[PDB]
RNA sequence: UGGGUGGUGGC
């Protein structure tokens, strides 16, 4: 369900907790989680 | 031409640090590593041989099926990442560092395995040599900037270090004891031994130790009658007399030991000290009783004949001694006459003919990086891999197998034995953990950027600690440009750590060959035709530790052989190097020589370059064009002759000026300027070096200091040993390195008082502090002794605002073939032992989503482990630190080496520089912030500028750190001038120029302006002074430092409270507190420390036979002295659960510590 | 170091977390201001506080 | 929603650095003091910027 | 990095004056002339513009991230 | 002395065995138990003692008898002692020494000089200190969290029960 | 890049944020007529110190 | 909530 952001391609997909963690693309393995739903907060000083 | 000035240095410094950078003492020798040493670690023992010839219950089967392996040709690539799948694809040093990988390639080598037929297994992955940055053997020494962006590489890193396991180490240089050189130490008093000549054996090829020959005079000063001298020996177990070994060697004969030693028949004082030696010599008359003489103590074995006794005896005079020589014979001439200046010259220095010799003439070390290193270790492992190879042959020849070989290598060895290696660095096969030389490799530092770039460069020196000597820690004198007088840490290692100059570079090791063509290819003369009675002035010569022959006039030939490295036929690193006092002449090629480089001056009146530089202004027109008028890099000049290379060997023999307005004898009495000595003493000087500039004789972390020829030099060494902690900017990649410590400040100024020295680390355009704004005046008291003042207002518009990042790491285990880990978000039921945080922050999948407000305390990575075979699975998470606030930057997820998951998480908050935080300033006037005033209430000059940072007047007047005036003085002109003054130091930059052009742009002349009390206006009654200044900020904090303890965490093992920050723990309220606390007398506060805040521990006692055995049942409420059946006479006691330790101890080694509770008598 | 280097005091509370001294007091304790350490034990009882009140103050 | 080369505190930092018109700010309330619960249109200028 | 917007000391807003500081720079100014015709006149926004040093045109030399 | 010190009970013929929070099993990664080493010496002479009851129960060869012998002696001098002059040290399973019971004892970080005539305590705490002449002589600035973290037991009396009950509140 | 702010109002007290000015130049008795102030001098005190 | 080694830094 996560946008799990590729490496490579930028690609945004998720992975069923199964899939072996790959670029769709390249073969590229390295992902990252994107950004929450929920928004941030600062206090700017 | 004209003048040389100082900008056209600066030419020539741009030339130098634009062809090497910095690191190319890690790179050109792990250059020279991958190009030819393995090449020759594998063709040094090429070949194994094992034979099952006959007797086989045989039908008198004699057959020499003799195995034989030959190694090959290596083979060398990129490296590569198999992957769990099984492929196989080009790995990167991103993909390595994210991966927890190891950057490591395919080290392939082919077998030759041939039989014997004499009657009467292919490119086999041997192992993974890890392979460091920027090499020629990584693939990133190529390939375009551009794509380096695309492949993640800064363009202002450099290397030089390795990869291991994920993280980054180095290889510090260590420093080792030279090698074959005729030494001569002398020995302290309580003994009856006072001269000794020393040396220590190392093979040519290989640089390895063998042997180590001593000589110990017999003899205290008027004891010891006999004033005779014995030997010491390799594999023997007793001294063994002189004359004995030297006719062992094979020179029988009284006349002609005294004609291989004794140089003059005049010498009557060190003769007469000679004749003992040979009467007491006198009992062994000849070669061979000899050899069976030395067979008697040193290991030739016992009803071992006198044939094979003295073979023995050959043998140990063959091999294992004098080795590194020669290891072949038919040289006794070589071989004695070595040993003949050996006695001449221990003779020389028992009479003191010369000082002893010490310990710390630069010259006489050298240096181990990261070649002569691998040589080592690998050579270690390589041949654990023989009798590996040996093992399994020895299994599938009994039963006769046909072996591909393939199987036949289990190559974790290699891999196994170089990652355990360079992971703590206790060097050496993991089963000779102790007795090794501890501490080789270690974690880079990335927290600034300057940091890094001394920490690539730093030796350290093996003494140990054992000796508290200050000898050795003296900054001994040969240390002009070779280390950093300044840098060295404050402590426990000071004396010791040597950080390798501005113009340092290590040389690599060469062909000797060569030279020893040079050195006969002009008549040098060879070793057996040498009579000293026929030529008692010919002049003996060194090749790194043999003496090859002699030769007449030394200086035609050095005026050839300077003049040929000045060409360049030889290597331009090689060090020939001239002596005229000895009658001797040396040449080094030895690896790891500390060289530098002087300018050449024109050392010959044979034109009117005498005196002058040789360097013309058409070289610096040539290094401005970037070509010759028909590339011209660093490397021309080596090879143009402009510029010669020295180590602290040919230190010795040569005559400096320092900067080049002295070559020519100059022009008074003006008090601004410096005062250079006259040097009236050679009316008419051979000059033959000039220094190029001399503020590079620092070291990297000591350059940046500005003017640092204006302190007290205690000051110059904390400043360096402080610049490494400053915070900045320390690769400009942050955002996709994952790294456990890193942190950004914000806005980082290059300093107005930059040097010209800091073009070449960069640091004016990665600087890692600001300029903020002295005032150097007592206020409120807020800054007696080094506290400071610190505006809010300037720090709510950013002052040093500090970005502050951290990545953590878990991985999956597998606990069986089905049974392995999973990172999931567990329940309150299934799952055991959560922590006492929530676990709301977590996700689906275990990782928290990034964006997500973060305290500490709750968890990031939850790592369940069903436990193997409800209530089933394990609450294993990994937590954030009990101290940390933020919020979360990028959180990675991937696969490890094992093929399972593999989780990094990079966290990041900021911290606002408040009280407490350590300052620094760029000469050591240190502190914390004291105060922190808001912005109206600062004093305030006439125009309206505040101050920002307020140092004490009572930090000055003793600390004598009158460079920190210069500074804030010289950044306030080249403020309003608008420009950044050279501070680069040793200039004709006075004060005077400072202080007119101050007065001249509309001030006062020597820095005030009249201020005012913030709280009333009423005119300070003294001018105050006030300016910019460059600061930084050092690492520490307080809110890393600040704990505190009600109670908690106890070990098991003694129930005192645990040690360190990290979980906790208590304070050591240690000896001499109890010390003091006993001065003080009021012991009943010792009885609350020592029981009551700690382990409170209760036992009982039997009252007969006085011990704790008595066992206690208390809610059946029963006893038993089960030694006694005393069931009566029983009490307890309040003790220490350590001393209640103490005696379960010294129960169970027998003895009894019974304690009656009455006093007896 | 010597019998005044334990010395009872009073509590003073403030915010801004460090340590704050009088600065007659540098010289028996040898401190300067460039990142010193200085520990704070607590009494636990009535007994060591008269202790300190009346010998280490 | 940010994706930038930069921080996001940092830019925080930095927009409250940033010089407003306040001229007629004195109509215009103390923020601890305003009658609302969390911001609305009586005490607030609320930017949304998507560059 | 990229410049602050206040000075340190003072507080007059400069960070608008970084393109017309380079703009002026590309005609062959000099540094402190350039000051002066931009109006800083303390010397507090003079270093708060002069020794400034530039990252983050480095930072836009990663070729996408994304 | 007679019923102090007897001079054949200098010869050992029964070793005692420690409880075992004295050589307590440690979690080596939260699954298994690296155990002490005086667990892995224990059982080196009840190993040693077996292969002593298995000579004298069967055919010896007479220096078998003396050499297991030996080797009793042996792991019973290194349960006490592993710094003995002239002989190779006891080893472990990683290339490192043995921690006997006299390493135990000696040493700065031993039991009395490194827990015993001092040691770690708690009630403590511990930062980095700051001038401030705005005081009196005997007083000590206190940052809150410090003040939070450590306490002081008051007792309930009769003359303080108002504020204490607030310091609950 | 999609930022969101509010914009509340505050003084200089809290944070310099809320800094109104910038710089403020201050002086009286420029010829030193009461010696309130007392110069430091090398030489002599008149011709050192501009006007 | 591990041990146990080892490295660097603070006074
Ligand atoms: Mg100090
Ligand atoms: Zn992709
Ligand atoms: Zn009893
Ligand atoms: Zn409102
Ligand atoms: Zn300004």
């Amino acid at each position: 369900g996560v946008k799990y952001t590729c490496g490579a391609c930028a690609h945004n997909f998720s992975l069923n907790k199964s899939d072996p963690v790959r670029c769709k693309e390249c073969g590229h393995r390295v992902i990252y989680k994107a950004r929450t739903k929920r928004m941030i907060q600062f206090d700017a000083r | 031409d004209d003048t040389i000035t100082t900008e056209d240095c600066w030419t020539v410094i741009s030339a130098f640090f634009e062809e090497k950078g910095l690191v190319s003492q890690q790179l050109d020798s792990f250059d020279e590593f991958m190009e030819t040493s393995i090449q020759d670690l594998v063709w040094e023992e090429p070949r194994l041989i094992l034979d099952q010839p006959a007797q086989h219950t045989n039908e008198k089967d004699n057959i020499n099926k003799r195995y034989e392996i030959r190694f090959g040709k290596i083979y060398l690539s990129r490296p590569t990442m198999t992957e769990a799948d099984g492929t196989t694809h080009a790995m990167f040093p991103q993909e390595a560092r994210l991966r927890n990988l190891t950057y490591s390639s395919p080290v392939y080598l082919d077998m030759e395995k041939s039989m014997f037929t004499s009657i009467d297994g292919n490119k086999v992955h041997i192992g993974k040599v890890p392979i460091m940055l920027r090499s020629k053997f990584c693939s990133l020494r190529t390939l375009d900037e551009v794509d380096l962006y695309k492949m993640k590489e800064c363009p202002y890193d450099m290397g030089g270090y390795f990869v291991i396991n994920g993280s980054e180490k180095v290889l510090i240089a260590q420093e080792r004891s030279a090698a074959n050189i005729v030494q001569v130490f002398k020995k302290a008093a309580p003994s009856p031994i006072s001269h000794v000549a020393e040396i220590r054996s190392a093979l040519e090829k290989g640089s390895r130790l063998i042997s180590t020959m001593q000589i110990k005079l017999y003899g205290r000063e008027d004891k010891g009658t006999g004033r005779t001298i014995k030997a010491t020996l390799p594999y023997v177990k007793q001294d063994i007399p002189i004359v004995i070994v030297f006719r062992a060697l094979g020179v029988v004969p009284d006349g002609e030991i005294l004609q291989h030693i004794c140089y003059d028949e005049n010498d009557w004082q060190m003769l007469e000290m000679l004749k003992p030696c040979i009467e007491e010599g006198f009992v062994i008359q000849d070669k061979e009783v000899a050899l069976d003489f030395i067979g008697r103590r040193g290991s030739a074995a016992l009803g071992i004949r006198r044939e094979k006794r003295i073979q023995y005896a050959k043998d140990i005079l063959q091999k294992e001694l004098l080795p590194h020589i020669t290891q072949e014979e038919g040289f006794e001439t070589r071989k004695t006459f070595f040993l003949g200046y050996m006695v001449n010259r221990l003779l020389l220095c028992a009479l003191e003919r010369k000082d002893q010799d010490d310990r710390d003439h630069f010259g006489k070390k050298r240096l181990d990086l990261a070649g002569p290193l691998l040589a080592n270790l690998f050579r270690i492992l390589f041949r654990k891999l023989t009798r590996e190879i040996y093992r399994y042959m020895q299994r599938c020849i009994e039963t006769d197998r046909d072996f591909n070989l393939n199987l036949a290598v289990k190559s974790t060895t290699i891999t196994s034995g170089l990652k355990y290696s360079l992971a703590t660095g206790n060097w050496g096969e993991q089963k000779k953990a102790m007795s090794s030389r501890a501490g080789v490799s270690q974690v880079l530092n990335r927290y600034t950027y300057s940091s890094t770039l001394s920490h690539l460069r730093r030796t350290n020196t093996p003494i140990g600690r054992d000796g508290k000597l200050a000898k050795p820690r003296q900054l001994h004198n040969t240390h002009w440009g070779l280390v950093c007088p300044a840098e060295t840490p404050e402590g426990q290692a000071c004396g010791l750590v040597k950080n390798l100059s501005l113009l340092s570079g290590i040389s690599i090791g060469s062909p000797s060959e060569p030279i020893i063509n040079f050195l006969e290819e002009w008549g040098m003369e060879p070793l057996e035709d040498y009579d000293p009675a026929q030529h008692t002035k010919s002049t003996r010569i060194f090749v790194n530790g043999v003496w090859t022959g002699i030769h007449r006039d030394p200086s035609m030939l050095v005026s050839t052989m300077r003049d040929l490295r000045r060409s360049g036929a030889i290597s331009p690193e090689v060090s020939i190097i001239r002596d005229i006092r000895e009658r001797e002449f040396k040449i080094f090629t030895d690896v790891g020589r500390v060289y530098r480089p002087l300018f050449i001056v024109e050392d010959d009146e044979s034109k009117d370059n005498k005196g002058e530089l040789r360097i013309t202004k058409e070289h610096i027109r040539k290094i401005q064009q970037g070509y010759d008028d028909d590339v011209y890099g660093w490397s021309s000049l080596v090879t143009s002759g402009v510029i010669e290379y020295v180590d602290g060997e040919e230190e010795e023999t040569i005559m400096i000026a320092m900067t080049p307005e002295d070559l020519q004898t100059r022009s008074l009495n003006d008090t601004a300027k410096r005062i250079k000595p006259e040097m009236s003493t050679s009316s008419h000087h051979t000059f033959t070096h000039c220094e190029i500039h001399p503020s590079m004789i620092l070291g990297v972390a000591a350059s940046i200091i500005p003017f640092p020829d204006h302190n007290q030099s205690p000051r110059n060494t904390y400043q360096s040993a402080m610049g490494k902690q400053a915070m900045g900017v320390f690769l400009t990649n942050y955002n996709v390195r994952m790294d456990t410590m890193a942190n950004i400040l914000y806005y980082p100024q290059k300093p107005l008082a930059k040097t010209q020295a800091m073009e070449y680390l960069k640091f004016r355009e990665l600087p890692a502090g600001q300029n903020a704004i002295v005032a150097i005046a007592c206020y409120s008291g807020y800054n007696q002794e080094d506290s400071m003042i610190m505006n809010q207002s300037s720090i709510d518009r950013g002052l040093f605002r500090s970005l502050f990042f951290r990545s953590y790491m878990d991985q999956e285990k597998r606990f069986g073939i089905s049974i392995v880990e999973e990172f999931e978000k567990p329940t309150r039921a299934t799952t055991l032992r959560l922590k006492h945080g929530t676990y709301e922050k977590l996700d689906e999948d275990g990782l928290i989503a990034p964006g997500v407000r973060v305290s500490g305390d709750d968890i990031i990575i939850g790592k369940t482990t069903p436990i193997p075979p409800y209530h089933t699975k394990r609450d294993a998470s990994t937590p954030l630190r009990s101290t940390e606030n933020g919020i979360v930057d990028q959180v990675l997820l991937t696969t490890n080496q094992e093929g399972l998951k593999f989780v990094k998480v990079r966290m990041r908050t900021t911290k606002v520089p408040q009280i407490g935080d350590k300052f620094a300033s760029r000469h050591g006037q240190k502190g914390t912030i004291g105060v922190t005033y808001r912005h109206e209430d600062m004093p305030f000059s006439a125009e309206g500028i505040v101050p920002d940072l307020i140092i004490n007047p009572h930090a000055i007047p003793s600390r004598m750190t009158v460079a920190h005036l210069i500074e804030c003085l010289l950044s306030k002109v080249g403020s309003i001038r608008g420009y950044e003054g050279d501070a680069t130091p040793f200039t004709d930059l006075t004060v005077d120029a400072v202080s007119n052009l101050l007065r001249d742009n509309g001030y006062q002349s020597r820095g005030f302006e009249v201020m005012y009390n913030g709280h009333t206006g009423k005119k300070l009654m003294a001018q105050v002074f006030f300016g910019p200044t460059y600061y930084q900020r050092l690492r520490h904090m307080v809110d890393d430092k600040i704990h505190a303890r009600a109670r908690g965490p106890v070990q098991v093992l003694t129930r005192q409270p645990v040690e360190g920050r990290s979980r906790d723990g208590g304070l050591r309220f240690g000896e001499m507190e109890r010390d003091c606390m006993i001065a003080h007398g009021a012991a009943g506060f010792l009885k609350e420390r020592l029981m009551e805040a700690s382990d409170a521990f209760r036992v009982h006692v039997c009252g007969i036979c006085g011990l704790m055995s008595v066992i206690a049942n208390l809610k059946k409420n029963q006893f038993e002295c089960r030694s006694c059946k005393n069931k009566t006479n029983i009490y307890q006691l309040h003790i220490p659960y350590a001393a209640k330790l103490l005696f379960q101890e010294l129960m169970a080694m027998n003895i009894a510590p019974r304690l009656y509770t009455e006093r007896s008598g | 170091l010597h019998k005044m280097s334990m010395m009872a005091h009073r509590v003073k509370v403030m915010p801004y977390s460090t340590f704050r001294l009088n600065l007659s007091v540098t010289s028996p304790y040898n401190a300067d201001f460039d990142g010193d350490e200085m520990n704070l034990h607590v009494p636990q009882s009535e007994e060591t506080r008269a202790e300190l009140s009346q010998l280490c103050a | 929603m940010n994706t930038s080369v930069l921080a996001d505190e940092f830019i925080s930092h930095r927009l409250g650095l940033i010089p407003l018109v306040s001229e007629d700010v004195e109509e215009m309330k103390y923020s601890r003091d305003c009658t609302c619960e969390d911001y609305c249109d009586e005490c607030s200028v609320v930017l949304e910027l998507s560059a | 990095m990229i410049i602050p917007v206040r000075c340190f000391s003072c507080g007059k807003v400069v960070g608008d004056k970084w393109d017309a500081y380079l703009r002026l720079l590309e005609e062959g100014k000099q540094e402190g002339d350039a000051l002066d015709e931009l109006k800083l006149k303390r010397y507090c926004c003079r270093r708060m513009v002069l020794t400034h040093v530039d990252l983050i045109e480095k930072f836009l030399r990663y070729n996408p991230l994304e | 002395n007679e019923d102090y010190a007897r001079p054949e009970w200098m010869i050992i013929t029964v070793l005692p065995v420690p409880p075992p929070q004295v050589r307590p099993s440690i979690a080596m990664d939260e699954t298994t138990q690296g155990q002490d080493d005086l667990t892995h010496k224990l059982s080196d002479i009840l190993k040693a003692n077996i292969n002593v009851q298995k000579l004298e129960m069967d055919g010896s060869p007479q220096h078998i008898i003396n050499e297991v012998e030996q080797l009793l002696q042996f792991h019973v001098a290194t349960y006490m002692d592993n710094d003995i002059a002239g002989q190779p040290q006891a080893l472990q399973k990683s290339g490192r020494p043995v921690k006997a019971i006299r390493a135990r004892l000696k040493g700065k970080e031993g039991r009395l000089r490194g827990n015993l005539m001092g040691k770690r305590v708690d009630f403590s705490a511990r930062t980095v200190i700051s001038g401030d002449p705005n005081l009196e002589l005997d007083q000590v600035g206190v940052p809150i969290s410090i003040a939070k973290t450590l306490s002081y037991p008051e007792t309930v009396t009769q003359y303080n029960i108002h504020r204490l009950t607030e310091y609950v509140r | 890049l999609n930022i969101r702010c509010i914009a509340k109002k505050g003084i200089a007290k809290e944070h310099a944020k809320w800094s109104p000015c910038s710089a403020i130049a201050f002086e009286y008795d420029p010829h030193n007529k009461l010696k309130h102030t007392d110069f430091w001098f090398e030489v002599d005190a008149k011709k050192e110190w501009p006007d």
